[PDB]
């Protein structure tokens, strides 16, 4: 069940990191 | 706030069974002639004074203008 | 079918889901925007500030 | 230098002469009269309200 | 009359800038410019512009550089309390033709020429009021001869107006060689002082069309959710033992 | 077919919803004037 | 059920008062639109205050520095033109919402038994709206801003023996002047929190005695949770009321208002119009059209108590307008009155208006005085149409 | 009216006073810690400074 239950909250930080990027478009960031 | 049992018997089936977007297109013409026909008298009543009163005031104003003008 | 296949895609995990419809908002805005500036760029041109003929003759 | 909007509504003068003709009707009373107050601004007005009528289009599409 | 009192009405006229996808004419914009710094800011002012508006819209950076410098304004109190007098920067509001209201009504014969910044949506159907206004300057009626000291217009209310006829054919030499009429420099100046009074148009008119196009997809969407939603209590059958 | 439907409107809400949290957030940052007189 | 381990967070104690009076509040199933008209002021509410609190970080209430600074949010500030626009369009909008709010519970006649305290509560809550509206639109500090606070304020003199005491102690001062915009900054900052307590409160009552319906009929027997069912619906009304403010706020930001507003203060002269926004143009329309101040003063005090007067009506037992054929009528013509009386608030005072605003309010109360008798003779009627 | 003010700016003010910028006295008792006596003190005790 831990597999799982990390793997979901992997899944769950892309999610969320991918939102802030979104509401936050930072290639000054992303460059280097 | 109680609830009134009527003892019925409900059949119904699932959203995904049913096309979603066609009872809007079934029947226009059918629908057009029932909301003429049932609203046609508060039609007149709500729009029948302001047309009314309308062509009353650019009339008056059209006479007092012609009048007044020398 | 393209929807029963991209159902078992990217409907199968809220995560998924969630990452899915925020990176087709940024696609789609980004698109839409991209054609309204084409259409508007159409409609007006010659009228642009980048091309009057004394941009840089008053010095 | 010439004016285009002058030459316009010069031009646009006797597409509706109408309301002209009831100013110039005005005038002749007035002239007759001399001693009112004798405006009738309102024959001025619908003629000149048709002719600004009138040279809205062409002014534009006639202006750089 | 009432007639004069509320002026003769002024036309439709296409301007460049109307409708749902239309931009400003930034030459004309430009023009417009070059005839309001030619003949109206000697009485007019518009005192809610900075020369820093103009980088972008109708002139580069440079030329609107050497335009502040071009004149110059009172700068506050240096290291001995005096005031002095530098060169405008690109910081600085267009500047003021008059010391203040008093100065501007004793110098226009009591009438004060307004600020010019919001007078396209200071005035009711404003663009077209304003070009009508400018080029209006007609012969007065029969027997209607208005007092010395103004001039007829019939656009204005009342007939009579505190400006002389300003707008002349060849009062200006147009940068570009666009020959100038008075319906020529009318249209620029119009188009200046609308740009003036709403800088942000273009911007508003694209946010506008793609938020109500995006908007009516969501509208779109939103139907369909709710009619999928209550589909399974509209199309339901129930049986309820009665009959009248 | 609905939730693809569905997922377009959710796409379209969450545009909406940035451009108006970014709305609020940059009209409370700086300003045009401080940025000129930045020298 | 004894609740030994948590099923359901939403059953939970943080949960537990949201849950049910959000979630699985039994509404009618028959409900149209209207009531989603009413979730759709709320949010126009909210809208207004999110929009006045970010402008206010940017308004100074002085009386040189107002209009200027209005002005630099329009031309300096990041994104300020939108807050703006939002802000006067929005309040436009809040206005039509809470009118068209307002007539549907005219037509439904929800304001019978047992929702008394729900339509009172509502009269209060669009007097509060007024007047946060009438002080906010002081603010900007145009010519139709300080002339109209000038007016509104002045005709307070009607009270027959401390009128002239409230006039000269809200303004300040002899007038209208920097004592008088603080003054109003400060209570048009501060009345929007009161308006949202007055709206829970209006809620509350509400919740308390469920939901009328379009038949005006007892409906405990079919009855749905609120969500989803009708949150999807107050969804479909909020994009549709985003796409129609969308339209106001991009394309026509300046219909809504007066271009005298975009002129500073100038107390020396007078604008020929004077006239308040579209929507207290009724309520001034009455008030110009009876003559003698005082009376027109005691005009607007009556059409409130009307408002009140309303709930409390002797017999009403049917209430829909579905099956009220004379009163269908009596309220098409009450809504065409109100829409005539509208447009002769904005005209000038010279004839024939004057006669047409003087039968208009007369029709107005003629509407509130005439509904007891419907009321009474519906009473008599099931003893005369029985068919046997 | 209010008092007349002496100076037209403050950097009027520092320049007659050698840079020294005579602060404005109309809360001068609560603007310094132990106003009254502290003020009093200053205006009369100007001693001979130490070795
Ligand atoms: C005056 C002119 C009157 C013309 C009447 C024509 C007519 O027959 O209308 C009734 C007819 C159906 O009659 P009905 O079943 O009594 O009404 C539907 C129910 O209300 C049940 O509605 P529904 O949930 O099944 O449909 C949802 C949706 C369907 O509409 C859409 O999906 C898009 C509509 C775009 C309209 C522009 O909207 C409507 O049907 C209309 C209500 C829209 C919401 C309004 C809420 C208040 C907004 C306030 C804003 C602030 C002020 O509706 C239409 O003809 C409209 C659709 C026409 C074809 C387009 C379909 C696009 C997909
Ligand atoms: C309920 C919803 C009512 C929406 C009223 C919208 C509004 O105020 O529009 C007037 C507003 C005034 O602008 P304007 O007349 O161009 O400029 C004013 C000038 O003085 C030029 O003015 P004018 O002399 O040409 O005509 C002035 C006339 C505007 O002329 C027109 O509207 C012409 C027809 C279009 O003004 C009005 O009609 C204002 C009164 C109308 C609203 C009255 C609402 C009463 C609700 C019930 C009150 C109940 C009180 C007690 C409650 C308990 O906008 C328009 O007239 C054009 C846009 C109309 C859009 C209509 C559809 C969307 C709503
Ligand atoms: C992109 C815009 C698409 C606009 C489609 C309009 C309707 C086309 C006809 C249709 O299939 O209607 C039935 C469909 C629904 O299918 P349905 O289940 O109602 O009908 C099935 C029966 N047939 C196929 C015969 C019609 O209507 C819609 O999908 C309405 C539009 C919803 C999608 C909105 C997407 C927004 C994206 C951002
Ligand atoms: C108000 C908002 C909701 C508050 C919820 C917490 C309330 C306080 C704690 C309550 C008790 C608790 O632990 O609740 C968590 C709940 C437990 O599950 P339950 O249904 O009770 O029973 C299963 C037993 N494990 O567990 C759940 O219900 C599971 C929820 C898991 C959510 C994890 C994913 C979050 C991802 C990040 C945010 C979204 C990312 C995208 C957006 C990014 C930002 C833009
Ligand atoms: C929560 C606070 C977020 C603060 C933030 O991200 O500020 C933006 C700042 C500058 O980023 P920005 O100006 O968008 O980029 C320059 C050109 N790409 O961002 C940065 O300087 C870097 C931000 C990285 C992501 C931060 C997420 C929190
Ligand atoms: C953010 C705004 C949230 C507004 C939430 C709604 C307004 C507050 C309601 C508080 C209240 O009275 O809660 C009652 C409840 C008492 O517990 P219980 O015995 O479950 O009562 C059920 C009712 N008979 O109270 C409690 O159990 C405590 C509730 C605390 C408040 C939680 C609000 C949501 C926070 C996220
Ligand atoms: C414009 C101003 C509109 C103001 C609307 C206020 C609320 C009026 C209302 O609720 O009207 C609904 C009513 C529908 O009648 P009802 O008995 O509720 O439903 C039967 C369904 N077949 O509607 C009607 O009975 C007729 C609706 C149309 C009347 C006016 C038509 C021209 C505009
Ligand atoms: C010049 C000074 C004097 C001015 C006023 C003088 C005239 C006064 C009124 C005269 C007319 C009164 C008529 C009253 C009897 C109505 C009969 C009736 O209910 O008929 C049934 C009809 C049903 O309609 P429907 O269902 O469409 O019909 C199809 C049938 N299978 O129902 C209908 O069609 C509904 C009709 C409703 C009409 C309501 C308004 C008129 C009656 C009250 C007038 C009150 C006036 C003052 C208040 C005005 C509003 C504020
Ligand atoms: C000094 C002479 C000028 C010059 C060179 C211009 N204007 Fe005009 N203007 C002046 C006065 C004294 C007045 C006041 C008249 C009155 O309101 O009684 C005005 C008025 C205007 C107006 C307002 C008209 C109205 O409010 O109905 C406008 C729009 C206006 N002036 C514009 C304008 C433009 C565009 C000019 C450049 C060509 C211009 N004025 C020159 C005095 C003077
Ligand atoms: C701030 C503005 C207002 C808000 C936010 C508001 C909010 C609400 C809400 C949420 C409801 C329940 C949902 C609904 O039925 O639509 C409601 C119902 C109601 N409101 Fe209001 N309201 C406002 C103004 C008014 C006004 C001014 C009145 C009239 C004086 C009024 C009278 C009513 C009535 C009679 C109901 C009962 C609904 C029914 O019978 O089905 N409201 N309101
Ligand atoms: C607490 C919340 C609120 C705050 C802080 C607030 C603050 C302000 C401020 C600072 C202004 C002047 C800015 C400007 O000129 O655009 C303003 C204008 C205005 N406000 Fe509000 N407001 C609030 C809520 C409301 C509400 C609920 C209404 C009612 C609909 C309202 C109606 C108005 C109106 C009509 C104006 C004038 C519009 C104009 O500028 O032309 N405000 N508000």
């Amino acid at each position: 069940i831990q597999p799982a239950d990390v793997k979901a909250a992997a899944m769950w930080g892309v999610a969320a990191a991918t939102g802030g990027l979104y509401l936050v478009q930072v290639s000054i960031l992303v460059l280097p | 706030k109680q609830i009134v049992p009527v003892k019925s018997v409900i059949y119904a089936l699932s959203p995904f069974q049913q096309k979603v977007m066609t009872g809007l297109w079934k029947d226009l013409p059918t629908k057009i002639h029932h909301k003429v026909s049932e609203n046609w008298i508060s039609a007149t009543l709500l729009l029948g004074p302001l047309v009314g009163t309308y062509a009353y005031v650019q009339n008056y104003l059209e006479k007092e203008k012609l009048h007044h003008r020398y | 079918g393209i929807f029963e296949s991209l159902y078992k895609v990217v409907m199968r995990r809220n995560s998924v889901y969630v990452t899915f419809v925020i990176a087709g908002a940024f696609l789609g805005e980004r698109a839409v925007d991209y054609g309204i500036h084409k259409l508007w760029e159409a409609n007006n041109v010659g009228k642009r500030y980048e091309d009057i003929p004394v941009l840089g003759q008053k010095l | 230098p010439v004016d285009q909007k002058r030459y316009l509504e010069e031009s646009c003068k006797p597409k509706c002469v109408k309301p002209l003709l009831e100013y110039q009707a005005c005038i002749k009373r007035i002239h007759g009269d001399d001693s009112g107050q004798k405006h009738c601004t309102g024959q001025y007005f619908d003629y000149w309200f048709c002719v600004d009528k009138c040279v809205a289009p062409k002014l534009f599409t006639k202006l750089k | 009359a009432d007639e004069a009192e509320h002026g003769l009405a002024c036309p439709s006229y296409p301007w460049p800038h109307k409708g749902i996808l239309s931009s400003y004419d930034h030459a004309s914009i430009r023009r417009g410019h070059q005839v309001y710094t030619e003949v109206c800011a000697s009485c007019h002012s518009m005192s809610l512009i900075s020369y820093r508006d103009l980088v972008g819209v109708a002139y580069t950076e440079e030329e609107v550089k050497a335009m502040a410098a071009e004149i110059e304004v009172v700068d506050g109190p240096n290291d001995e309390g005096e005031m002095f007098t530098r060169p405008g920067k690109l910081s600085d509001r267009f500047p003021q033709p008059y010391a203040n209201e008093a100065a501007a009504r004793f110098a226009n014969g009591g009438a004060y020429p307004p600020d010019l910044s919001l007078i396209t949506k200071a005035r009711h159907n404003g663009q077209n009021y304003v070009f009508s206004l400018l080029t209006g300057y007609r012969d007065p009626p029969a027997g209607v001869s208005i007092r010395e000291g103004l001039h007829y217009n019939p656009y204005f209310p009342g007939g009579a107006i505190a400006m002389p006829k300003m707008l002349n054919d060849g009062a200006v030499e147009y940068e570009d060689g666009t020959p100038a009429t008075e319906a020529q420099m009318g249209k620029d100046v119009v188009s200046f002082l609308s740009w003036a009074a709403e800088p942000e148009m273009e911007e508003r008119k694209l946010m506008g069309f793609k938020w109500i196009f995006v908007l009516s997809l969501a509208l779109l969407q939103a139907a369909y959710y709710r009619r999928l939603r209550w589909s399974v209590l509209k199309s339901r059958k129930l049986v309820l033992d009665v009959v009248n | 077919f609905a939730y693809f439907v569905l997922t377009g409107g959710r796409f379209v809400y969450a545009s909406l919803i940035r451009l108006l949290v970014l709305k609020f957030v940059l009209s409370m940052s700086a300003s045009k004037d401080v940025l000129a007189l930045a020298s | 059920t004894i609740r030994n381990q948590r099923f359901s967070l939403l059953k939970e104690p943080i949960s537990s008062t949201l849950n049910q009076h959000l979630i699985d509040y039994p509404t009618p199933s028959n409900l149209s639109y209207w009531w989603g008209f009413g979730s759709l002021a709320g949010i126009c509410l909210v809208i207004q205050i999110v929009t006045g609190v970010f402008l206010a970080m940017h308004y100074t209430p002085h009386v040189d520095l107002a209009f200027n600074s209005v002005e630099h949010v329009m031309r300096d500030v990041e994104g300020g033109w939108l807050l703006r626009y939002m802000h006067a369009n929005g309040a436009s909008m809040f206005f039509i919402v809470v009118y068209l709010h307002i007539f549907r519970g005219l037509y439904y006649a929800s304001y019978s038994s047992p929702r008394e305290f729900v339509w009172c509560l509502g009269v209060v809550i669009f007097l509060l709206m007024i007047v946060t509206a009438f002080t906010g639109y002081v603010l900007p500090w145009g010519q139709m801003s300080f002339w109209g606070a000038t007016v509104i304020t002045s005709l307070a003199s009607a009270i027959p023996v401390v009128g002239d005491t409230i006039v000269t102690w809200l303004w300040g001062g002899f007038s209208v002047d920097n004592a008088t915009l603080n003054r109003f900054f400060s209570l048009h900052y501060l009345l929007p929190f009161l308006l949202v307590g007055a709206s829970l409160l209006h809620l509350a009552a509400l919740h308390q005695y469920g939901s009328n319906n379009p038949l005006g009929v007892h409906s405990e027997m079919d009855q749905i949770s609120f969500y989803p069912y009708f949150y999807v619906k107050d969804l479909v009304g909020w994009v549709a009321f985003a796409i129609f403010f969308s339209i106001w706020i991009f394309y026509a930001p300046n219909v809504l208002g007066h271009p005298d507003n975009y002129i500073p203060a100038n107390p020396m002269s007078t604008p020929p119009h004077i006239v308040p926004e579209w929507y207290f143009l009724p309520i001034y329309a009455i008030l110009r059209s009876i003559p003698d101040k005082s009376g027109g003063v005691a005009a607007i005090a009556l059409v409130f108590i009307c408002l009140l007067a309303l709930p409390f009506f002797k017999s009403m037992y049917v209430r829909s307008s579905s099956f009220r054929p004379i009163y269908q009528g009596i309220f098409w013509l009450l809504l065409a009155d109100c829409l005539l009386l509208g447009w002769i608030g904005c005209q000038p005072v010279e004839a024939p208006f004057v006669t047409i605003g003087q039968i208009s309010s007369f029709v107005f109360f003629l509407f509130f005085a005439i509904t007891p008798i419907l009321g009474r003779v519906g009473r008599g009627i099931p003893n005369s149409y029985t068919t046997d």
